[PDB]
């Protein structure tokens, strides 16, 4: 979005005033500084080629989640969508690091959901079903 | 250290040395070295037996002069390495070599021991943190201001035509001749023996030069100016004594357009440029029409770019826009580009560090030069 | 439940796209990448090794040009993938492609991978909502608004007759062969060569199309105009030069009527026709003749309608009323019918659904184009 707007301003008529005004004037460092070294093309590029991976991400919905079959369904939604990569240039190792992240939170919705559970308090087959739900979104990852 | 780079246009006959981001070169000066020809004998006389710059312009008639360079090839490496020292001399830049990255400049098509042993005069003898190579069209068209055009830089030794379009250099286009300023001067020379003055001096040469910068031109058409017989002009030497330089005046730069006339089996600067055009593909040759931008100091002919007009019309197609571009500034269109180039941050991955050239050496610079 | 069908008739020359219910195709472009082959030196040059479009048409010189597709069978498909998402980029289509079903064309008689790797690309790549592999001629003859007829579509890489009887193409009297107009294009290019004009590179094979489509026609008689002395009309390159065509003119479109002239033992494009009627039922040749439809580029030539009359008048019985249709938008043709069955509420019925790709893969595919 902030490169967008940066486009937005660029393209503006006092921007391009000034650099035809400093091109007449034969002032060409300013003019090709400002082509080649913003590096705003190329911005443009990654955040664009980006953008479908970003764009509607359901990780609010494993963020949301707190029931053990939710999160499931969440992690399945969010693999499908990590499935759109291949339509990207993104990098896989940060691919990965984004996978290492997404496993953080799934542990940290793990933990506040058995935290709710009170798991040894209560008797030993509703231990159970719980534990066998946790193993099958395990399973499910 | 990441101060200011400091580019270096290094012509055969003029070298034109400042900082980047400058607007122009702020030290320019003749690329040759003087030694005293005469015989020192009184105390308080000239201190040094080199003398280049402006000090070897103010007593000439003094000095013996040579040229390092011929043809854009460096003959001599002493006398380079005493000029690129002056460069950075208490008079020229004023700084040290181990604080500042160069943009050095050579012509296209040159030998490669000449890139390699420039770099290790650049990386040995100085210190310098980072060196890059450059060709001289690219720092034409950055100066001029377009990204499309074909470059036709006749400078003291050589004369090139390199085609360019949208920043994709044509390799395999490029037309080199080594027939520039020196050579037109060199005949110059003869045609005013063969007048009735001797120029037989190498300060006299340099007065040869002059007579070429002041009083010369290109005729529009050689033919019926050479059947006229035109009356004689004259000029002043320094000395205070006149000659009278007659047909002189044009059939000298006329070497341009013919190299025949000393013998050398060679083409014309416009069938240089011609050449350089038509070699490329077959779809850009009317924008490379359209796009011709000169460089260097022997495009600055009186008459030059109309008789070029001329000559590109008779050699192009019929009804074919030509279009020669010739800014003011042809002797400093290229250390302007390399000036522009040389501020860019994208100059930062361009350049040969001095590390990477310790790693490889003539190899860095030969994969980093194109 | 999705957005308008996509209609993408991928052609070997020119690939067709827009949106279902438009009167023709508001996005074509030329089917092949083009990427530079010079050396990039400055800042500031053009953007990207793959150029597709008209930003390919716009630089010609600069780039070599690949075809992925060749007789109507992609050859190349990380090309087809970039080609068919610059379709649907900010130039073409303006839209995500995870929300239009797709109506893509395929030639009759391809290779069964072909269409299963489409159908790969297009669910897994594109994520389309649904997909419908359709054959062109049907869709020409939806296009022309008949229902039975005879469809003789002769493209850039693929030509075939195809009858159809009340919208169903009859499948064991389709008649394909694979000399069309990119063949002859190859053709006059060697022509071109017999007649000391030479063109080598990859970018001047479009001006050889360029001169296939301006200046190439069909004699009536190949026999009468072959002794005949030549016109020798003339062709403005676009560098400005002129090349003086004469007997290639009309020999290079002959090559679709005498497949022979390159070597092929290979029926010609009236044999093609007449052999698709005769192979059909007894009972319908006769509204099969007097149904012909032309489509496709290569049907443009200049006088393409009364040689293919001629010939197969030539060939068919007599007694028998011939009449070759052929409408003004014989390009779009097939475009137009994708247009107007995608716009059917019967076109939910016919695509398969992205479920039922995941579910059964290929055999989707299979069993809901036949
Ligand atoms: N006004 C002029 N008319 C003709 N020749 C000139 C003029 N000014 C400079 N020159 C010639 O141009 C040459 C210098 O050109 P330059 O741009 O320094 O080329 P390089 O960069 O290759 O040294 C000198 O040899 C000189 O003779
Ligand atoms: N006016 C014309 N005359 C002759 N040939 C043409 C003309 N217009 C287009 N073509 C040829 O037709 C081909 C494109 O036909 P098209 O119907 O687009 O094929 P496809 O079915 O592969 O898309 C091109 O190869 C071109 O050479
Ligand atoms: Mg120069
Ligand atoms: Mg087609």
């Amino acid at each position: 979005r902030a490169l967008y707007r940066i486009q937005e301003k660029r393209e503006s008529p006092e921007v391009l005033l000034t650099l035809d005004i400093l091109k007449h004037g034969k002032r060409f460092h300013a003019t090709v500084s400002f082509d080649t070294d913003t590096g705003l093309k190329q911005a443009l590029e990654t955040v664009n080629d980006y953008n479908p991976l970003m764009k509607d991400f359901p990780l609010n919905d494993l963020l949301s989640a707190t029931e053990l079959d939710k999160i499931r369904q969440a992690l399945v939604a969010i693999f499908t969508h990590l499935r759109k990569i291949r339509n990207t240039k993104y990098p896989i190792q940060r691919a990965l690091r984004l996978v290492e992240a997404i496993s953080r939170d799934l542990s940290s919705q793990l933990l506040k959901v058995l935290g709710t559970r009170k798991l040894m308090h209560v008797a030993y087959e509703e231990f159970e079903k719980v534990m066998v739900a946790c193993f099958e979104v395990f399973q499910t990852w | 250290i990441a101060n200011q780079p400091v580019v270096i246009d290094n012509g055969s006959g003029v070298i034109k040395a400042g900082f980047a981001g400058d607007q122009i070169p702020k030290y320019c000066f003749p690329n040759y070295v003087g030694r005293p020809k005469h015989v020192r004998v009184m105390a308080g006389a000239l201190e040094g037996d080199i003398f280049i710059g402006p000090k070897a312009e103010e007593h000439r008639g003094l000095l013996s002069i040579r040229y390092p360079m011929e043809h854009g090839i460096v003959k001599d490496w002493n006398d380079m390495e005493r000029i690129w020292q002056y460069v950075y001399s208490k008079d020229q830049l004023q700084t040290f070599s181990e604080e500042h990255p160069v943009l050095l400049t050579e012509a296209p098509l040159n030998p490669r021991k000449n890139r390699e042993r420039a770099a290790e005069v650049f990386f040995e003898t100085f210190n310098v943190p980072a060196l890059f190579i450059s060709m001289q069209a690219v720092l034409s068209l950055y100066a001029t201001g377009r990204t499309t055009g074909v470059v036709l830089d006749s400078g003291d030794g050589v004369t090139h035509a390199v085609p360019i379009y949208e920043g994709f250099a044509m390799p395999h286009s490029i037309m080199r001749i080594d027939i520039a300023g020196r050579d037109v001067s060199r005949f110059l020379r003869l045609y005013l023996r063969k007048e009735g003055y001797d120029f037989h001096s190498s300060s006299e040469f340099e007065i040869v030069k002059a007579i070429k910068e002041r009083a010369c031109y290109l005729s529009i058409n050689p033919q019926k100016d050479e059947t006229l017989e035109t009356e004689k002009a004259q000029y002043y030497l320094p000395d205070g004594s006149t000659i009278e330089i007659g047909p002189s005046r044009f059939r000298a730069p006329e070497l341009l357009f013919r190299p025949d006339l000393i013998g050398e089996e060679s083409e014309g600067i416009h069938e240089v440029l011609v050449f350089a055009i038509q070699k490329s593909d077959m779809d850009l040759r009317r924008t490379l029409f359209s796009n011709i931008v000169l460089s260097g100091g022997s495009t600055l002919f009186k008459g030059f770019g109309d008789r070029l007009l001329s000559e590109v019309k008779k050699l192009a197609p019929k009804d074919v826009k030509i279009r020669i571009s010739a800014p003011q500034e042809r002797l400093y269109s290229t250390w302007i580009g390399g000036s522009i180039l040389a501020s860019l941050d994208t100059f930062k991955k361009m350049w040969v560090s001095k590390k990477e050239y310790e790693e490889d050496g003539a190899r860095s610079i030969h994969r980093k030069t194109f």
